[PDB]
């Protein structure tokens, strides 16, 4: 019922002249086309090594709709496996994190090493005489698995470049939070889950290159919120300059500022202590950097954190119309313990099923996913077309193509990209039309 | 286990959570916010499934917060829907509380007792919205000189490991 | 406002309303007939989304009625049950009431109390339908020298904009 | 995409022999296409021009499962827009009626005013440094809106007949309701709305030619309510002559009567200022007009009404099993508030989520519904040949094609406009195709 | 016709039946165990539909039993829990019981109180599971010399002709 | 669109190497053609002759997803009908079972015979002029209807095979309960009714050929009933010798025992009965049938049954992702009430909505139908190679084809018929296809 030739995913978007055709946020064909090319084909993410420090320590997630099972190995390797029995395909594990041993079917009562070998099938001899090759039957397992500065991707496809290129130039932005100090980061108390009712493209857009709402959506809060001294105006009011990273449908953005200064949804005790360890982030990464406490920033296809409250956001589609949210809170491991009590107050606060920011984000999506019902609402063409024709590339030492914070470049990009991987039969063919694009873009 | 009040105090406590709960219906928040006393701490966690060794030992993955209140957040709450411009509550929510298995016992501290119900909230919103929260709550009341009740703390505990609603705009 | 019922009144009035909800779920049209008032008012409205500056001025959108009844035609809505060709009532709806956040209260006529609660009226019809109903309800009740309750008014509030049913063969 | 080629529309429907196949009531494929084309080129009922009196005032409706914003402009003039905003596709308007001077977009912050031009864009210079065309970004706009004795109709399609040559007869049976007194009608006290699981084409097809059911359906609700004195038997058993109007989808129907009498349901007061007025009614339209106080009237494809009770009725297609029902309430001007006042209480009674008549409707075509899941019970044939034959053109003055009052001509003449519409490009070969239908069946 | 029981009893029966479910949906199945009385009753029935003339004449299509306990089988289905291999309480269940509408009546044989509920059961299970069980309840309660009140049948109905759940895991 | 040429049936399974592809079990393409196929065209239970014992008696049941009406005439044979009026789709009966004279439809007051023809039609003088021929117009019948022993089984088409000849083999394993005594079986107590979230293929193929989980699934249930002291240990412990049979997708198994003994989930009471009663079945059938009071059976495609707890279970397939569940509990006739109803507490108590075995059984099936939604999970190969290639005929007297009880070849059985069914335009092809694939085997 679903055809990639009658699709005609170019015609939907044209990114020169910034249209966008609603029909991609609603269709089925496109849903599966996704499910199959996208995000069989990209780096997502996993967990946190944190999370799984012991050998035999285990972690329930995701990787699009198929249930995925990561484990720490004997030797200090990391592996992900396929929730799924060989025989009748039924899972084999349901908590949400502990330590194993084996992992046993209860329907049966076959069961699985941790390196997810098949040790043990009940009365083998009276079931299989002619004999069975327990070496085919072990768990499907994902061939590429990879950790960056802790945090660990997966991949379902060999022939996709690793995890170093795919990031390219976002990796000098996650450094500026990842590496602000020695002994590197870790999670702190448990995991949110919530769903919302709109396609996945919302927030992964909106967290890679919008910044415009912040100035309409959230004025109740800012109104609210803004008794020990501090700056009620935000940071966006007095900044100087402001950038806006595009690339590869890899979205950053932030504001240059004179001061280390967090946004003004943080608690104090936050922003003395970042005021306090500046030096050290300073030396380690540079004065660009270490300056940054605020922006946002987007891993294509759907990871998103801010810098200054310290969110780790990840979405999971569930349906053409449906999404599901799970929120982490990081901090550095040097940190005491009241610090981190107090970023996990600040960062539940502001954000989750409850903040003061999310409510609103959340009703506008499933708004529009309402809306979006009738034949003639989504035929009708939306415009793009924010700072359209000033994108330079910087030559003050920040990597990447840069334009205005008020602006839709990154948008425009991670729709190219979208289309582009939607679009192609092997991972050269998206490079060349991405390398293509840049040069047409850039010039 | 604990010792149970006779039947005024029930009667009169039982009396006062319902009034509460009329007052939150009705949409009249600062009534609401003079009903509660300064010490008032709103709690509310999350829930996680266990292996099954773990639930014999007794440990648990880790919880996060959901609520933490005192009375001053709950004032800022209140001023943002006062405002006018907070497009979660615009056009506002239709609630309804309705509460049951009314436990009252007595507590060390004197002129504190110790109340627990399970709760029902239907919330419904816009046109086509519903949405049922079921669960438990804990309470601590105090009574004045002048026999008048103010609410202490208050736990919430909810069901669902995954929320399936899109936000929480309503105080529960 | 006015005084809370004592203990026993409260105890009494509640016990009759648990009594007309039983005799409504057990089919029992006549005993229920028998238990309201000559001058019963069975009233039900619709709801509506106004805008910020009307709420704040408390102007809203017109709304009409859903029931409006007196004795003699909650007798012909009976009366056409009876019969047996209501083919919305063939086969009988299987419904169940739940009461909650009862609150009485003394009125200015003598040997009159108004009372106010939460519903939740659960339908089951034919094979795999359900629905729910919730909401809030006023009523004024009647006391007797022989110490029996009538039911005088009942005013009745559903909280959904777009009633979510194709009928309404229940009564509330 | 999708082609009508793959479909048969004609297969499904015989006219000829009177026999329909229920699988036009289950089908995805024909409700895509019907709101393609059926709702796309159709005029559609909009509100009453007593519900917006002065400049500003607007009222929230839909067109197929668009949602429309009505508007009073200041000159006089009513314009519909469609409910979207050109930059992202949110909403701006959700009160069901009130005043205002202009819609702003909550997401972001752009504001319309009421012609539906774009005034206000926030930070207009920092974000669009190369200019922004703000002609090109306004409302969508419903090209064609007008108003017949005070009842709004729109239509998406400019190549779409007038509202006067696409009502033609039945204007001739509206106007008994419309131009019964001076000042026209105005409507009385809110909108009742509700939802009902069937197909779209179920109640339509009965407003349009079913006073058979009747006899058998409401048998209980005439017991019953057969106070003051009155006819207790209905209107139907002592009457002599019957009429049925069944042309171009349009269908009506009424019985002659002596004396100007409503139905048993109605109330005394109601039926006591019928007969009070009755001479400047008969002076205005004329004898046989004037008389009929009982009926049913039905206007392709989805506004129904009654002429005794006087209910407007209006569906809202919400997929292929489920429709959306708004009730109005509608009177003379002129009439008093006590007047008025006893037509509300005996139009709510009677019709409504709890009227003793509108239940039994509701349920027949729910269970219909339930019923149409099988393979096997959507694929026989149904019977349609009620006066099949009998069709000739009065010669007393009633214009249009008239047979007895039972009989199905009504219901075949709508099923033929739909496989019309439904497999025709172009407005011409509908109006080719219904002309060759007429002479066909009139000879 | 049998009076109603005074204030106190009602008020102590009451707590006894929030108690019990309180014990029923913390996990502490000894407890509950304890609760009960050795001629315990534990009994749950199928609903059917009928004809206009059966229903006049007082037939219906024969039923069939879904619960039939005694204390023994109601010991085992908490031993079967307590193994660690039961996959359907694997992870357990997360239920919430709700009873209103309490009707407290005396019986003929002394120091036995007949009670009469509506109930509703909220069951969530691992991520995203939700069942509402909604009905009535007949109750028999013993009272001891001690002062201390023992379960002796309970006749559980539900509205549902054909059940929306894969299986019924918690005790009602 | 469901059309045989763009599915590919035979890729998805392949029986020789014993593998599956789970897109089998959630494609709705293939829910189609399964409806428009297998249940049109093979024999489905409908009900029991002791449930219609005098003429006029009917009972409602299913065929697929059509309401069927089964009724006793006045000569004594059965007939079933479809529930749809002839005029508008409408049912014209709702109750479970009863006694009636006619059948009347309330929308309108159509009147049908229980021989199934139009005996009266409202009014039909004015509303039929020209005239109606009430033969046409009788209701829809199911051309066959037949019953074995008792049980009586239905067929959409005249083309397939008797019932004699579609059961086959497998009438040698249902003649071991049904003619255990003389004056055959009746129905006890009411039927249970309930709704599980799994495909319909699920439960047909674990009553068919799987004793495999009862090891581990059932081991709670074992070691908590040993309802007194009883013999502990099951039966399949102390049995020597096992059998499976697996041919034409009609699936068997048992085991072999020195003494008739029931299962140790029964009452006592039960099992002295068949002790008792031992003598007169092992006279009219044998020895080897006499001693089999445990096992399990399955008729294609949905007819399921115990030899021990004396339960018939009838699946009803509710789209492609759930099933309802009808279950029987059937015991001879010449039984006392006394033994009926220890049958009936024994039948409900182990097997129900709330038994014993049932809960782990539909928790299984309701996880794996849960897990099967992500793109990689329904492309993994599942294994079916037990017992592969030691399939023979016995000699001892058995018929059919023979294998360990612990071994899948009435799946593998199963799902050779399902895929022939549906790629098949014939009877006669899918014979020939059947009969080409046992030559196969045996070699
Ligand atoms: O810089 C921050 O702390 C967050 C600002 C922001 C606002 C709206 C979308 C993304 C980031
Ligand atoms: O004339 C009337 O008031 C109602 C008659 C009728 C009967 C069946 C369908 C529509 C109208
Ligand atoms: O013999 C019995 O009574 C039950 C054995 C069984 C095991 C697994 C599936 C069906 C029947
Ligand atoms: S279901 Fe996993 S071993 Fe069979
Ligand atoms: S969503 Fe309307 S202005 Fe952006
Ligand atoms: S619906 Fe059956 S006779 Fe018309
Ligand atoms: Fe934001
Ligand atoms: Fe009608
Ligand atoms: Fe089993």
């Amino acid at each position: 019922m679903t055809t990639p030739s009658d699709l005609n995913i170019y015609q939907l978007i044209d990114t020169q002249n910034g249209r966008v055709t609603p029909r991609i946020y609603t269709d089925p064909d496109i849903y599966q086309l996704e499910l199959e090319r996208i995000f069989g084909r990209c780096w997502l993410f996993l967990a946190h090594e944190s999370q799984i420090p012991k050998p035999g320590d285990f972690f329930n997630t995701y990787m699009g709709e198929d249930a995925v099972v990561v484990v720490r190995q004997k030797d200090g390797s990391i592996k992900a496996f396929l929730n799924q029995c060989r025989h009748r395909a039924m899972r084999v594990s349901y908590a949400d994190c502990g330590n194993t041993r084996a992992f046993t079917c209860p329907y049966h009562g076959w069961s699985y090493g941790i390196n997810g070998e098949l040790i043990d099938v009940p009365l083998e001899p009276r079931a299989y005489p002619q004999g069975l090759c327990k070496s085919h039957w072990g768990l499907n397992e994902v061939p590429c698995v990879e950790s960056y500065k802790g945090l660990i991707f997966g991949n379902w496809d060999t022939s996709a470049p690793g995890l170093r290129d795919y990031l390219g130039d976002i990796a000098w932005y996650l450094d500026g939070m990842l590496d602000r100090r020695e002994g590197g980061t870790e999670i702190v108390g448990g995991v949110q889950k919530w769903v919302i009712n709109c396609n996945w493209k919302f927030p992964a857009e909106q967290f890679a290159s919008d910044q415009y709402h912040a100035l309409f959506s959230h004025a109740s809060a800012v109104q609210v919120l803004g008794g020990d001294g501090q700056t009620a105006r935000p940071v966006w009011e007095t900044a100087k300059d402001a950038l806006q990273f595009g690339q590869d449908g890899h979205g950053s953005g932030f504001f240059f500022t004179e001061k280390p200064d967090a946004n003004v949804w943080v608690d104090g005790a936050v922003s003395s202590y970042y005021r306090e360890t500046y030096a050290e982030a300073e030396q380690r990464l540079g004065e660009v950097r270490a300056l940054r406490l605020a922006g946002h920033n987007n891993i294509f296809p759907t990871l998103s954190w801010l810098n200054g409250t310290a969110t780790l956001r990840v979405w999971h589609p569930r349906g053409p119309d449906q999404v599901e949210v799970w929120a982490f809170c990081i901090t550095d491991k040097a940190a005491s313990d009241e610090v981190k009590a107090a970023f996990e107050n600040s960062a539940t606060r502001a954000f989750g099923p409850a903040g003061f920011l999310e409510q609103d984000d959340s009703e506008n999506w499933c708004e529009i996913q309402k809306l979006l019902k009738g034949h003639r609402a989504r035929n009708s063409k939306l415009c793009l077309e924010m700072g359209l024709g000033q994108e330079k590339r910087r030559d003050d030492g920040i990597p990447g193509i840069t334009n205005y914070i008020f602006s839709e470049t990154a948008a425009r990009g991670m729709y190219q990209r979208w289309a582009d991987l939607l679009s192609s039969e092997s991972w050269q063919e998206v490079l060349d039309k991405t390398a293509a694009y840049q040069q047409e873009v850039m010039k | 286990m604990s010792a149970q009040v006779s039947l005024e105090l029930h009667h009169r406590i039982s009396q006062f959570l319902f009034h509460e709960a009329s007052l939150l219906d009705d949409w009249k928040f600062r009534d609401w916010l003079a009903q509660l006393d300064e010490e008032i701490r709103y709690t509310m966690r999350t829930t996680v499934n266990a292996q099954t060794r773990d639930r014999r030992k007794g440990v648990q993955p880790p919880t996060t917060w959901i609520f933490n209140d005192t009375k001053d957040q709950l004032e800022r709450r209140i001023a943002r829907l006062e405002t006018g411009m907070a497009w979660a509550e615009e056009p506002p929510s239709r609630t309804r509380h309705l509460i049951s298995n009314c436990q009252i016992s007595e507590t060390d501290i004197p002129n504190v007792f110790a109340v627990r119900v399970n709760y029902l909230l239907y919330r419904a919103q816009k046109e086509r919205d519903e949405t049922f929260y079921v669960g438990t709550r804990f309470d601590k009341v105090r009574r004045l000189e002048d026999d008048n009740w103010r609410l202490l703390e208050r736990d919430i505990v909810l069901d669902q490991a995954v929320i399936t609603s899109h936000n929480l705009s309503v105080l529960f």
